[PDB]
């Protein structure tokens, strides 16, 4: 036995250099069978085969040899074998594919389908592609495909979603280069994050589902983002590239319950993140040349983080209440005029999402811009009934909700009084015009605030920290 | 209108052959919404209303060891008005082979209808 | 007579140059009658 | 046709040739021999004419590329001929210059000097110079004085063709208008009917036996008379320094001529330079293949629930059981020495090849042809051969690019409306609920189409399916409310994926007023019975309604005449 | 009297000095017929580089016969004849069928192109009985099989030693037996003999 | 995979390569990295490591 | 809509085609192919 | 192979020939009513996938109304390239054209 | 659209070489690499090649039978009517070859 297979072999190999080449495929039917089937090829015998192949490669490289190769890449359940049988295998396939590169493609394939396997039993997987990544930059191409191709549907089991996705950001702690598309592919699974949750507020299913993802990619991202790791470490890459997809998926889509929390929760880990967060919202809520419904998402998302972001200092609080005010003190002054001009009050959209946002910002943050004196940062009780007066009338162009909770409120500050500008409103509807095919949009963009209470178990324990319920504020 | 169909599952067997195919429903497990438009025999109860893909007939094949269905076809759904049992002559023994079936369709006129 | 203006064809190793509509038809060439009857270019500045 | 999936390469131009039995060979995906073409598994027979590697068939995957009955474009296999064939196409010519040939000296028996006058001619026609080959005509100043002739009407041709091509008037490839093709023509006649016209050889003096023909491509060789056979020894000294002629014979004997004639063939194989350089060959005349065309040509029909074999697979069987009968032939024929061996044998082997010869030849005639097959049974009215599938009935042209049927568009009886505008057309529900527009997903749209998807395939104005960038399609089908929410609004995602990234989605919506269809009555003798109007969707009707204005254009009566909307 | 063997390793490479390896480095001009989407029709350089240059970038081109680094000088073809190489409003001719241009383009490429019979330097890292794999300019791959390795060279355990009975190690000089191409990344065969 | 989007139709070589020394190497190099700045990143990337090797380094 | 056949091509399924008459054929999820 | 540049040379020169000067056009000035239908399709088609507009959509949904629209603005970057009967051209923008 | 998109409408491989559209093929790769479209006609077989400087990797496709080929790489795709594929197959059987030029070469 012992040292008549190491003969049987060694025979198959002279066979093999004479080409009759059934000895080998004797051998390889024998590798190739199922982890199931007793007659397949054993431990001991196996631990030989491997490393007469190993102390010289080259008697294989041959069109003979391919289906042997074959064989033993596709050996079921390989890191199952014990400690060193298990050993022997990793060596042959380490020699294999640094003789011959081409092997590496299969290899790796087989690699990236087993991470649907929990992290535990991945560690041989992961070791050979930092491996051959290394050795073999140039992979990063097919393997990256792999990637997408073995990405878990939406309908497999949680386990192998969560499981895939654990190895992924594994694989991005040593493969940075392919960090980018990593964190694309998990955004992108994004979508049915999107899908999960907003129109259920089975569904059971995807709550525990996408409740389990996003708690892990938080905790990773939680680690991954730490003020040394942003002075010298791939912190910053992180914040960047999760930034990037919120303006590209989140943000647009743009009816995600899921999903636009990572963003909520990573800019709360330090000052900078947020007011980058803050200057980025800021930015698209305003920038020229950006179409209209995404100034308003922009300023939707802008109006309820500074609502609801716990770890926000007071002072980049009035930062925004100085830019919204600032920017609707111009808007009045330069475009009042255009109102009795020719046109219809949708002209001004934007404006109205502006002071929507400002003013459901006062609703949550009030008890805040009151200074020591008692008096109001930036002069809001002077400031918002001028704007209530307006020619504007943003009091019937904005959210329902909002407008009635703001005159509520301010009033009870005396801060502003728009009771009667209400009454005068919907008096003249029962009986300043906007089409109406276009009017609802609006009105369905000015009702939806991302970061209104979140539904998943877990997930909402894990924002509390980070959280301002309504009966908070 | 009125039309009249014929089910005759002897339209394959060779002349005098054994019987693979018998008006009625096996024992293994077939849909339970063809009860709904068939009687026990495999036969549609009278009156019933039929349109395009519902079962018309049900048999019972030897060489499948399955409960199969001949469906309605029309785009025009209809009622079921006669459903006649054609036994076969030189002399009894043999079971139920020839099937026809009368088709009832409404037309209240139309558009396009000539006068 | 299909064959016969074939067998004339291969006989000339005729070259079919694709200018009739028939011939434009069998090929899947646009036509050359029509608004197929000039190009268009886009100016780009820059 | 796909506006997201552009061509790059475009065809310019055809040129018409014959495949040579090497190309074949070369190009072929299997050899079929098996004159049988399934097994009593209903399996494709190795070797015969459903061999996997001509494509898959059925279940089967292509042996030859591997892809599906739906994938696999087909594969093109040979049959090899165990003895030459005329092809049927081309008999007539190859009579014509076989009938010219002088069997003695190989040329044409029209003299040297009038064959080179035609060259000329012909030559000069390639560059569309026909004034310049009547002008060849007139030049003149026993066989010293002849040699100067040919030489000095040479150097005007190519002086001609030069000078032509410094100025505009010609390219290397040619010029071929109409008055050009019409000089051609005439002197490939003049030059065919002069052909024929010689009996005695205008060049060595001989007579070589006439040949006759059948209506089956048989030849006939009637052997000489007997002042020829005289005057054929007369000049014997000078030369010195009926029955069936087999396919091989006639084909060595235009090889010959094709050699020594070269010249002149050149010119009448070409109507334009031949730039490619090719000999003219007098294997072109005949077949020593069959290219058997891939299975998804061949394919089996089924008349309603029987099956019914493929009828060009039923004539290919039969030049292949021919052909290994023909091999066994060849085989016990080589098993003479007969060194011994008594005579009389060579007479019957001779009858069982003419057999043979004749009887393939028949069964490619019908192919080309049934015309050229004799009349079976008294009875039964032929099988169409493949010229006759191409040509049979109205014809490919007529039945299928003339007139073609045809997908998406509808069909109702029309009712008269004076309420709609005279440019509309008032549309069912029914159909404006299954007819979508693939409408793109843009900034500009993307309300409406989220509308669409929400609504569905069964509320108008809906829609039935998406079209994801990497071309898949999403039915919409089976869906909730919920499911439906969900694709529409993942309608204008960015895309996550460099080689779509130029493309959007596509949303396969119901259409609406704001579209425009094809109104058409039949018979359409002018194309005002073929008109675009714009949509105008009305609730609750079931037929189409027209504005009297049009029953001018359409020859529209409203008497239960019905018309079709193209979409 | 029939040239497809105008697919023949015409590469020549220079040996060099003060040095002894050959030169790989090469730059060629070229031409190359692309698309250009609708999306960059006021940027068509920026498109016909996101679109179709930048992929081949560290990719093995089988046209210019090796790998390409990168590349200089675009330069847009215009579609009229009659403008002057200077201006900067040209001519893309749109498909009948869809909103895609497609134009002609000149560009410069730099390209690694190892032929057969070229001497070149690698990096080792890797050692096994069966081959010794190496890394050229510290980016592609090479790799030596056990015979080519000469005869009186062993093995142990590992790690190779040579006819002298001393290790090897960092750079190794080898010559090019066969290029490999057509896998996810290129790779090099080299011997010893 | 390749289509008419990512891939050129056709491309064909106009002269004869012409081969370049070190310095033109490293000239080159230099700029085309800092004119770039995911398949774009990994690839300058490793340009990064052959004008390092170009230069003499690890 | 039941054939169990062809179980479906998209690799997060594969989930269970039936064909429609407008041979779209259809995965539970909603893939029409 | 360099000669295969020269031949492309030639066929280009001798095409734009055709397709001509400016300064010696002779077709009629005004914008056929073949042109108009493609040059707004065509432009659609453009708009349709993303193509920088040069207007104000002003609500605008159909991709065919913008192009009408750019055309009445003559912002419409085409250029019609029309074959006299022999293939050589002349070359018409479409601001240039009289539209009617 | 009618005869373009309703009729038939089909993309095909052509061999810019020898005009061809009926022999091409998809290559049949080994595992991990991928498949490419080659022309049968313009391609030696493997061994013939070798009979006659060395061969590059990428100038080498096989098929499922097995048979290795040398060259026939010049392929792209055109927008043809599918009825054409049949007439030049039908006109192939008698003998006779359409070449189609196709540009840029
Ligand atoms: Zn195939
Ligand atoms: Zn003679
Ligand atoms: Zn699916
Ligand atoms: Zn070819």
């Amino acid at each position: 036995s012992a040292a008549m297979y190491s003969r049987f072999v060694k025979s198959a190999l002279d066979d093999l250099d004479k080409n009759d080449s059934t000895q080998i495929g004797i051998i390889a039917n024998q590798v190739a069978l199922p982890s199931k089937n007793p007659e397949r090829i054993n431990d001991k015998n196996l631990n030989i085969l491997l490393d007469i192949l190993s102390s010289n490669i080259n008697r294989i490289e041959s069109s003979r040899g391919t289906f042997l190769i074959q064989s033993i890449i596709n050996f079921e359940k390989w890191w199952e074998l014990p400690p060193h049988t298990l050993s022997k295998y990793i060596y042959f396939i380490k020699i294999l594919c640094s003789s011959i590169p081409k092997w590496w493609q299969d290899v790796s394939m087989i690699l990236v389908s087993c991470f649907i396997l929990p992290i535990k039993q991945t560690v041989c997987h992961h070791d050979m592609l930092k491996y051959f990544l290394r050795m073999i930059p140039s992979s990063m191409g097919f393997i990256d495909t792999y990637l997408a191709k073995f990405f878990p549907n939406k309908n497999d089991t949680r386990r192998k979603l969560v499981n895939y996705t654990s190895n992924l950001l594994k694989l991005r702690g040593y493969c940075s280069e392919l960090g980018f598309q990593i964190w694309s592919l998990l955004i992108e699974k994004i979508i049915s994050i999107d899908v999960e949750l907003q129109n259920e507020l089975g569904i059971k299913e995807l709550s525990t589902k996408l409740d389990s993802i996003l708690t892990l990619v938080s905790t990773h991202v939680e680690e991954q983002v730490t003020p040394e790791s942003l002075e010298s470490g791939e912190g910053v890459g992180v914040f960047n590239t999760l930034t990037t997809l919120f303006k590209t998926h989140v943000l647009p889509t743009y009816y995600t319950r899921s999903i636009q929390y990572i963003m909520f929760h990573v800019s709360q880990q330090q000052l900078e993140l947020m007011d980058s967060f803050l200057v980025t919202l800021i930015d698209i809520s305003f920038a020229v040349n950006e179409a209209a419904e995404k100034k308003i998402k922009s300023l939707q998302y802008l109006g309820s983080y500074i609502a609801r972001a716990k770890k926000l200092s007071r002072t980049q609080i009035i930062f925004v209440a100085s830019y919204l005010t600032s920017w609707l003190n111009r808007y009045v002054i330069e475009r009042e005029e255009e109102v009795d001009q020719r046109g219809g009050m949708e002209r001004f959209k934007h404006f109205y999402a502006a002071f929507q946002a400002l003013c459901y910002i006062f609703c949550f943050r009030h008890n805040i811009f009151r200074d020591t004196d008692g008096n109001w940062e930036c002069e809001l009780d002077k400031f918002f009934q001028r704007m209530v007066i307006s020619k504007f009338n943003p009091l019937k162009f904005c959210n329902e909700n909002v407008m009635l909770m703001f005159a509520r409120i301010a009033q009870q500050e005396s801060v502003a009084y728009c009771f009667s500008i209400i009454e005068n409103n919907n008096n003249e509807r029962l009986r300043s015009s906007w089409s109406l095919a276009t009017r609802q949009q609006f009105i369905d963009l000015q009702s939806y605030f991302p970061y209104d209470p979140l539904f998943l178990k877990n997930y909402k324990i894990l924002m509390k920290e980070y959280y301002i319920e309504w009966s908070e504020a | 209108m009125y039309k009249t169909e014929k089910v005759d599952l002897a339209l394959n067997r060779n002349r005098g052959d054994p019987i693979t195919q018998h008006f009625g429903f096996g024992n293994d497990e077939w849909p339970k919404e063809w009860l709904e438009k068939l009687d026990e025999d495999g036969l549609p109860y009278i009156g019933t209303y039929v349109e395009e893909g519902d079962p018309i007939c049900a048999y019972f094949d030897d060489t499948l060891n399955k409960t199969k269905i001949k469906t309605y076809h029309s785009s025009e759904p209809a009622y079921i008005e006669e459903v006649n049992l054609i036994g076969d002559e030189s002399n009894k023994f043999q079971e139920l082979q020839t099937v026809s079936i009368k088709y009832r369709i409404r037309r209240t006129p139309q558009i396009g209808d000539k006068f | 007579t299909t064959c016969q203006f074939l067998t004339k064809a291969v006989l000339d190793n005729e070259r079919e140059q694709l200018d009739s509509p028939s011939a434009r038809i069998v090929v899947g060439k646009l036509n050359n009658v029509g608004t197929g009857s000039f190009d268009v270019l886009a100016k780009v500045p820059n | 046709m796909d506006i997201s999936k552009p061509v790059g390469s475009e065809i310019t131009s055809v040129d018409f040739g014959i495949l040579t039995a090497k190309e074949i060979r070369n190009l072929s995906a299997k050899q079929i021999t098996n004159p049988t073409v399934l097994d009593n598994l209903g399996h494709p027979v190795s070797g015969g004419l459903y061999d996997l590697a001509l494509g898959a068939f059925l279940r089967n995957l292509c042996s030859t590329c591997g892809l599906d009955e739906k994938f696999c474009p087909g594969h093109q296999g040979h049959i090899e001929l165990p003895v030459p064939c005329y092809n049927p196409l081309f008999f007539n010519q190859l009579y014509i210059y076989l009938r010219a040939s002088c069997l003695f000296c190989h040329h044409f028996r029209l003299k040297s000097v009038e064959v080179h006058r035609y060259a000329c001619k012909l030559r000069l026609l390639q560059y569309g110079l026909i004034d310049e080959s009547y002008k060849l005509d007139e030049i003149t100043l026993s066989s010293t004085l002849l040699n100067e002739l040919k030489s000095k009407r040479s150097e005007y041709v190519d002086m001609a063709i030069a000078k032509a091509l410094s100025d505009g008037r010609t390219t290397e490839r040619g010029s071929f208008t109409a008055t050009v093709n019409d000089e051609r023509k005439k002197l490939v006649h003049e030059f065919h009917k002069k052909l024929l016209s010689r009996g005695k050889c205008d060049n060595c003096g001989m007579f070589s036996p006439k040949f006759r023909k059948d209506g089956f491509t048989k030849i006939f060789e009637t052997a000489l008379n007997e002042k020829q056979i005289t005057n054929n020894r007369v000049k014997g000294f000078i030369r010195q320094d009926s029955t069936y002629i087999l396919s091989t014979e006639v084909k060595n004997i235009l090889d010959t001529v094709f050699r020594k004639e070269q010249c002149v063939l050149q010119y009448v194989f070409h109507s334009r330079p031949n730039l490619s350089r090719k000999l003219v060959k007098a294997d072109s005349f005949f077949m020593d293949v069959l290219v058997v065309p891939p299975t998804r040509f061949r394919l089996p029909s089924k008349l309603g629930e029987e099956v019914h074999e493929n009828s060009q697979n039923q004539l290919l069987s039969k030049v292949l059981t021919t052909s290994l009968l023909i091999r066994d032939l060849n085989d016990d024929l080589s098993k003479l020495q007969k060194d011994k061996v008594s005579l009389e044998d060579r007479r019957v082997i001779f009858s069982r090849l003419m057999n043979a010869f004749v009887t393939i030849q028949n069964d490619v005639n019908a192919f080309i042809d049934s015309t050229k097959a004799q009349g079976r049974t008294s009875g039964k009215v032929p099988i169409p051969g493949v010229k006759q599938a191409l040509e049979k009935k109205e014809g490919l042209f007529r039945k299928h690019m003339m007139g073609k049927r045809v997908n998406y568009a509808a069909r109702s009886v029309i009712s008269p409306d004076p309420n709609i505008e005279t440019n509309e057309i008032g549309v069912p529900p029914v159909f404006a609920v299954k007819l979508t527009y693939p409408e793109p997903v843009t900034a500009y749209n993307i309300a409406e189409l989220r509308q669409a998807v929400i609504n569905g395939p069964d509320k108008w104005p809906g829609a039935t399916q998406i079209q994801n960038e990497d071309g898949s399609l999403v039915s919409l089908i089976g869906m909730s409310v919920e499911q439906r929410k969900a694709l529409a609004n993942q309608l204008l995602t960015p895309s996550s994926n460099v080689s779509t990234h130029t493309l959007n989605k596509k949303v396969y919506r119901h259409i609406k007023n704001r579209d425009v269809v094809l109104m058409n009555r039949q018979p359409t003798l002018h194309k005002a019975s073929m008109m675009g109007h714009k949509v105008r969707v009305l609730p609750n009707e079931k037929t189409l309604r027209l504005h009297y204005a049009n029953t001018g254009a359409y020859n529209a009566d409203f008497d239960g005449d019905e018309m079709n909307m193209h979409f | 009297a029939r040239f497809i063997k105008k697919h023949k390793k015409q590469v020549t490479n220079p040996i060099d000095e003060k040095n002894g390896t050959s030169n790989c480095i090469v730059r060629v001009p070229i031409a190359l017929y692309v698309s250009l989407a609708p999306m960059y029709l006021e940027n068509p350089l920026q498109g016909v580089m996101k679109q179709h240059l930048n992929p081949l970038v560290m990719k093995y081109n089988n046209k210019v016969g090796g790998v390409v680094l990168g590349y200089e000088g675009l330069k847009i073809l215009d579609a009229d004849p009659l403008s002057k190489e200077d201006t900067s409003e040209k001519l893309i001719k749109i498909t009948p069928d869809t909103p895609f241009g497609f134009t002609w383009c000149h560009v410069n490429l730099y390209v690694w192109q190892p032929q057969v019979g070229d001497v070149l330097e690698g990096y080792i890292f890797i050692q096994s009985a069966s081959h010794i794999g190496l890394l050229i300019h510290d980016a592609f791959n090479a790799s030596i099989k056990k015979n080519n390795i000469p005869v009186d060279w062993t093995f142990v355990h590992g790690h190779w030693v040579d006819s002298n009975g001393e290790p090897i190690d960092g750079k190794l000089r080898f010559t090019v037996r066969n290029v490999h191409t057509t896998g996810r990344v290129v790779s090099v065969d080299g011997t010893l003999i | 995979t390749a289509t008419t989007l990512n891939t050129p139709v056709v491309i064909h070589a106009t002269q004869l390569p012409q081969h370049v020394s070190t310095d033109e190497v490293l000239q080159f190099l230099e700029s085309f990295i800092d004119e770039k700045e995911t398949n774009l990143s990994s690839s300058i990337s490793q340009l990064k490591r052959i004008q390092r090797d170009f230069k003499g380094l690890p | 809509t039941f054939i169990r056949g062809p179980i479906c091509g998209t690799d997060n399924c594969p989930s269970r085609l039936w064909r429609i008459i407008d041979g779209r054929r259809t995965c539970q999820y909603g893939h029409v192919m | 192979p360099e000669d295969f540049q020269q031949h492309e040379q030639i066929r280009r020169k001798t095409l734009k020939e055709k397709a001509i000067p400016k300064d010696q056009r002779a077709t009629t000035p005004y914008m056929t009513k073949y042109e108009r239908a493609r040059i707004l399709g065509t432009r659609a088609l453009q708009i349709s996938m993303n193509a920088p507009v040069f207007v104000d959509l002003e609500g605008e949904t159909d991709p065919l109304r913008i192009a009408m629209k750019e055309l009445a603005e003559k912002k419409i970057p085409l250029v019609i390239r029309r074959y006299l009967p022999d293939g050589s051209f002349e070359d018409w923008s479409v601001e240039e054209l009289i539209v009617d | 659209d009618r005869l373009l998109n309703s009729s038939d409408y089909t993309q095909a491989s052509v061999c810019r070489e020898c005009g061809s559209i009926l022999t091409t093929q998809q290559s049949v790769p080994r595992i991990g690499s991928i498949s490419t479209v080659c022309c049968r006609r313009c391609s030696m077989r493997f061994e013939d090649a070798k009979k006659l400087i060395f061969i590059d990797d990428s100038q080498i496709w096989e098929d499922g039978q097995g048979n290795k080929f040398v060259g026939g790489n010049e392929t792209t795709t055109v927008a043809i009517p599918f009825v054409l594929k049949y007439l030049d197959s039908e006109l192939s059987a008698m003998g006779i070859r359409l070449r189609y030029n196709v540009e840029p070469k």
